């Protein structure tokens, strides 16, 4: 799943 | 003259800073997946014949000091210089494992007047980090 | 003389002021795309054309997947910032 | 199947972030002088990104500030390409 | 590959040339910018652009000029070029009476905000200070 | 002569 930096 | 002289004896250094785990007091999550990136970076730049130096989970102090020492090496026999930062950040700012560092300070070690063994050679900075909180919703 | 700021190249993973996206098991969009594109083209292509191909890959092939609707269906365009003075080839 | 909204912009700044930009009172600004010359010379042989790299080298190597004010004299300029393009850009066929 | 450039028109080229400012502002008159603005006109004419010179605009004529250009039908044009010649500082362009955010001017041409230009190269040439640091060179 | 923008 995609996440923010 | 239209191309950087690249056939120096060495390609140059490829410093990888892989910050995965931050101290809770910063209020930042862990960066699951960054090890895959740090390893993809290692293998890819080893095939381009760089001297990759991987480093993990540095504090903001460690990062300023690492950069300072690398800029003081003799890059006389080196074509270019690469640096990858993988971390959280905001605009202008990259995060050590305990707080933010202004980018201008990492790079200024390598100014044309501050690191002569790299004057006139290309100094590359790949930055995987957030630059703010706006979201691109796109358009179909 | 040359400007002390000349010959830097900054390859940002995202537009100024925006989030950058990372997949929890595959890696960040930018570094996957950069490594793919260097593996494919570092012996045929100048550096800016490789990074321009990184922009297209990220921009057209990735779309954020999140259980938090606030962060879901979001896009990313990378940002090349060049104060370089010559072209760059890895051979 | 969409694309980011900031995509396909190009920002060709005349100078690096935080810095003065130099203009000549008779001949025009270093950057636009060097941009037009490089476009005249190379837009039927070179992709835009490379033209601007030549524009970088022209400004970088050949221009140096001349002022009666010692503060602003003997100073340099490096221009700043900011590309969010996604294809190569050619002006010919 | 490459952007499509075989459209009927190559595209609009907007030159905003500000050289005289209001006295209430106290920035200098920018000599030579006419030499710049004329060089631009001739060069892009050779790139087959529909060049439009504009001169000495307030910060509001600039916003409103740009908004009008954003709502034009660009469907038959290949690209879009804008040149700005003026005083400035990081993120900011100066109309004849005061500052405008750069992102404000450019936001009119976002992919969701200017459909006839979606997928097409939007170029922005900016001759303006981005602050007050000085480069002293080396060697 | 050369001036700042």
């Amino acid at each position: 799943i995609t996440v923010a930096d | 003259d239209n191309s950087y002289k690249m056939d120096y004896p060495e390609m140059g250094l490829c410093i990888i800073i892989n910050n995965k785990n931050f101290h809770k007091s910063t209020g930042m999550t862990s960066r699951s997946g960054t090890d895959v990136d740090a390893a993809n970076l290692r293998e890819t730049f080893r095939n381009l014949k760089y001297e990759v130096r991987n480093k993990n989970d540095l504090t903001r102090e460690e990062i300023v000091e690492l950069m300072r020492d690398v800029s003081k090496e003799d890059h006389s026999k080196r074509s270019s210089f690469v640096c990858v930062l993988l971390s959280h950040g905001e605009e202008g700012i990259i995060f050590g494992t305990n707080g933010p560092v202004d980018l201008k300070k990492i790079t200024n070690f390598f100014r044309g007047d501050r690191c002569r063994s790299l004057t006139g050679k290309p100094k590359l900075f790949i930055i995987q980090a957030c630059r703010g909180t706006e979201l691109d919703c796109g358009i179909e | 003389k040359i400007p002390v700021e000349a010959d830097f190249l900054y390859a940002y993973s995202t537009a100024p002021g925006y989030y950058s996206w990372r997949n929890s098991k595959d890696g960040s969009w930018f570094i996957q795309s950069l490594c793919a594109m260097l593996k494919q083209y570092a012996d045929k292509l100048e550096f800016m054309h490789i990074l321009t191909r990184v922009n297209r890959k990220v921009a057209t092939e990735f779309e954020s997947f999140s259980f938090d609707a606030t962060f879901h269906a979001k896009k990313q365009i990378p940002c090349i910032v060049s104060m370089l003075t010559k072209e760059l080839y890895f051979y």
